[PDB]
DNA sequence: TACTTACATGACAGGATGTATATATCTGACACGTGCCTGGAGACTAGGGAGTAATCCCCTTGGCGGTTAAAACGCGGGGGACAGCGCGTACGTGCGTTTAAGCGGTGCTAGAGCTGTCTACGACCAATTGAGCGGCCTCGGCACCGGGATTCTCCAGGCGGCCAGTG
DNA sequence: CACTGGCCGCCTGGAGAATCCCGGTGCCGAGGCCGCTCAATTGGTCGTAGACAGCTCTAGCACCGCTTAAACGCACGTACGCGCTGTCCCCCGCGTTTTAACCGCCAAGGGGATTACTCCCTAGTCTCCAGGCACGTGTCAGATATATACATCCTGTCATGTAAGTA
């Protein structure tokens, strides 16, 4: 029979894979055509540069993985491992966002 | 005697008579007022620092304050600020 | 040239690679719409300021710059893009 | 009225017969197939496990008093 | 022959100061030279939001049936609205102590 | 038998009165008392103004009370009605500090 | 001269009061020490600032503009004493 | 017939010039006047921050064997000391990603 | 023809070299550090206008800078940037 | 098995009390009147920054041809979340005592703070230069690739202990 | 009640893939050198800002006396978190399938940026004057006081469900 690792291991390998690695995780493409449909609705014809972004895609990265850290400790506060959408609510709430 | 110590409660007290003729206020109010416009104005003039500065700009102009106000001002808010703010330059630039 | 569901865009993989960087072992189901959402209230804000901070330029293209001061002013300063 | 809800309790209990005792979630919703207002007899189910515990017609697998999960005596 | 002195408060229409906003800007340092409307633009922003701010803060002390106004009514005029709250959500009130706000789990049944 | 109230509600009847009041919660002399000894640990015979005790005052005892807003969210988040530290110290870490 | 625990002034009670301030409802006997010392923590920061300023301005009695300036740079700017 | 130029920094034996922060301060609108020791000093306090920086990165390096270094250098040397995540708390760094950092719970057993 | 665009090369470069004279850089953590020195430069610059400000002294001294780095700097950082700063402003007035 | 009975658990009612609700008073802080002078502006000027046309070129935008990595989907399933519930449990709450803060009351002096000096110092222009950045190459440290070792991670046999079955 | 077999939980030994780990190959971005240029420097002057010196006068330091709420500690009811044993179900993981992102390449022009011109605008400064600051002073809103209604809330007695005994 074909190997098969338990439920979280594969997950913690990626955990210390990616904490190991530096690269963008996010699509470029795709964040480049949210950035510019994004930007559409607010003002017409918006042209972004590549380095733009780039920066928001580092940007949006680091304040997602910030607050995924966040949602995490909200999380082990709460004697859980899977997050849900009230941690992040929690982290918006406490943080004043 | 003593030097003249600056504030704005006069002008507190007059759009106060302004909007509500019949009410009073407290001193502690009145510098609570004082500091809520000591620190909206300090804001305002951060924002229109870094603004000036980002565009090189060796001045503070209308549309400087105004980006500052979209970027300080919350929402519409802002557009009534913005709309205050452009009825009172034009009545101002019509002398 | 108009563009419709780029919510999508950021996809559940990119979403989970985010939070295998973001310490996060398990994910929820529920977690990666309201995510999105939050990534996009999070954009809404930063495009907003740096799109005003061009249009104060006179500029049409977008510049990291003014990106990277969008998000010092909100007390998210980046390092890296001439900042 | 009807019969005493202990009754059902028992039948319920008896119905699955798992390796392992039956905690209290598949037990409440033994008694919503049955039939009864699980909601509004939280007190009711509470004292009937504290007797037919404290009796010594059922015996408790792992759990401590009416925590835990139960399952049928010896004999 | 020198003109008669108006005020550019009452030039703008404006109750507040346009001469101390200026000065302000002048002396506090803020770029080497100041465009001339950016003081009434501003001015005209600090009148609209003192204003409206004792628009709550009178409202509310009329809703307490007393008719000065204490810092509990400044506190109970911003924390009562959302979009001052953003903008004034790291700032305290001397004395103005907390909105009520009770969450509701911890309320009784 | 003399009369007596349930656990909370007196609790609650004080949330409401001092959420009502305005006043200083601390008193004002031991407050001056422990300034004055942080202050002596710093530099030698220091005074205060009055005022500068007042502002201290209100901002030691607002600070304590955004520490406390940021306390029942967790507490909440925690499902419980008994506060603990570690739900302080959580606020703390995800406050920013 | 010298004094060495006035941290104990700011009472239970007191902290008690100002819990019930924040809404609290119950509150175990290990968070007063705790409070008390982040509050040592907190003026710690701000006295630091205080004395910073204070030795900065050459006086040797703190003002209360001292106390608004220091709480200013940490964030939790303070009205009702600017001025 | 006149002096050989001689810069401020070599005077105070600093490599961060001194010239050039003096006059971006003038020109970065903070006041009117600056004190010489000023930006003397600022060049100082700035030169042990990046000597502190560039041996905690060069350390890093060491520690991953590669002669060059990478903003994950960086990111490393920020957050494995304490009182710079005190000063950059809320500072983002391109491409440094997170320090390893796996919560005792998340471990199996 | 292309303007020139001034950074912090050589001097992050030479304090490198003497820090580590065997280890390089990459282009990217170089902006890192260009990044880094600009925003501390701007909290210190920042902090002792503010201070300027308070004071109601019209110049920034090097007391100044020294007070601002107590302030943002803490503890054994700050202090050894004080030490540094005083070695530094005696052998500039020395020189 | 239905019928009758008596107690735990809610259903219904009611009185004490804290906080809200009805005026009475006197007080001082708030509203208001007065001298003024410090500050608000008016006009001219110096001069300086910034708005605007051109353009160019380079960097972005639009377009195509494969490519599997990556996205997406489906099933197995171990694992995470958790509902409730005894159970020890730790804390709210009532209440007399104590004491130290609060009120209120005096000396003063040391220190906050205003004012005249004059010096220390900084800002700024012309000339000159030399250090610092753009350009470019070149090359070896690094980017990429191929094959064992070990590490990790699941799997499997053995022993014991526990659990169940029978005479 | 004692014997005894059987099955799972942990101990113990095995096996194979992912990534170290070790060796091998090219290539690109680091940095070193060259050219440039502009910014840092210095001398000197102008001017002016702030420490020094001195005084003065006000609020904190210091001390003193009466009082009652702060508090505080004990009693005691009594609300609390939480481990836990399951159960429910839900993403995690391991595949297969599919598709469009990435790469590589190609053509277009948009506007970012630079230079030049020009003119719009705004600080500075003297001066004149005027409106809010300082200061003084009266005075009713409320701070405090005394009597009353109602939440409220917890508690006293009934209703009902239900468990238990029984013909």
């Amino acid at each position: 029979k074909p190997h098969r690792y338990r439920p979280g291991t594969v997950a913690l390998r990626e955990i210390r894979r990616y904490q190991k690695s530096t690269e963008l995780l996010i699509r470029k493409l795709p964040f480049q055509r949210l950035v510019r449909e994004i930007a559409q609705d607010f003002k017409t014809d918006l042209r972004f540069q590549s380095s733009a972004v780039m920066a928001l895609q580092e940007a949006s990265e680091a304040y997602l993985v910030g607050l995924f850290e966040d949602t995490n400790l909200a999380a082990i506060h709460a004697k859980r491992v899977t997050i849900m959408p009230k941690d992040i609510q929690l982290a918006r709430r406490i943080r004043g966002e | 005697k003593r030097s003249r110590k600056e504030s704005y409660s006069v002008y507190v007290y007059k759009v106060l008579k302004q909007v509500h003729p019949d009410t009073g206020i407290s001193s502690k109010a009145m510098g609570i007022m004082n500091s809520f416009v000591n620190d909206i104005f300090e804001r305002i003039a951060g924002e229109a620092s870094r603004l000036a500065h980002y565009n090189k700009r060796s001045t503070i102009t209308s549309r400087e304050i105004q980006t500052a106000v979209r970027l300080l001002l919350p929402g519409e808010l802002a557009k009534h600020a913005v709309s205050e703010g452009t009825k009172a330059v034009t009545k101002y630039t019509s002398a | 040239k108009v563009l419709r569901d780029n919510i999508q865009g950021i996809t559940k993989p990119a979403i989970r690679r985010l939070a295998r960087r973001g310490g996060v072992k398990r994910i929820s189901g529920l977690i990666y719409e309201e995510t999105r959402g939050v990534l996009k209230v999070f954009l809404e804000n930063v495009i907003r300021d740096a799109v005003t901070y061009t249009e104060h330029a006179k500029r049409k293209t977008v510049t990291a710059m003014d990106v990277v001061y969008a998000l010092k002013r909100q007390g998210r300063t980046l390092y890296g893009f001439g900042g | 009225s009807g019969p005493p809800v202990s009754e059902l309790i028992t039948k319920a209990v008896a119905a699955s017969k798992e390796r392992s005792g039956v905690s209290l979630a598949a037990l409440k919703k033994a008694l919503a197939a049955a039939g009864y207002d699980v909601e509004k007899n939280n007190s009711r189910i509470k004292l009937g496990l504290k007797s037919l515990v404290s009796k010594g017609t059922l015996v408790q697998t792992k759990g401590t008093g009416a925590s835990g999960s139960f399952k049928l005596n010896k004999k | 022959a020198r003109a008669k002195a108006k005020t550019r408060s009452s030039r703008a229409g404006l109750q507040f100061p346009v001469g101390r906003v200026h000065r302000l800007l002048r002396k506090g340092n803020y770029s080497e030279r100041v465009g001339a409307g950016a003081p009434v633009y501003l001015a005209a922003v600090l009148e609209y939001l003192t204003a409206e701010i004792l628009e709550l803060a009178g409202n509310a002390a009329r809703d307490n049936k007393k008719t000065r106004i204490i810092p509990r009514h400044l506190q109970l005029a911003i924390r009562n609205d959302e979009e001052l709250n953003k903008l004034l959500g790291r700032v305290t009130i001397a004395q103005g102590g907390v909105l009520p706000n009770i969450q509701a789990v911890l309320l009784p049944k």
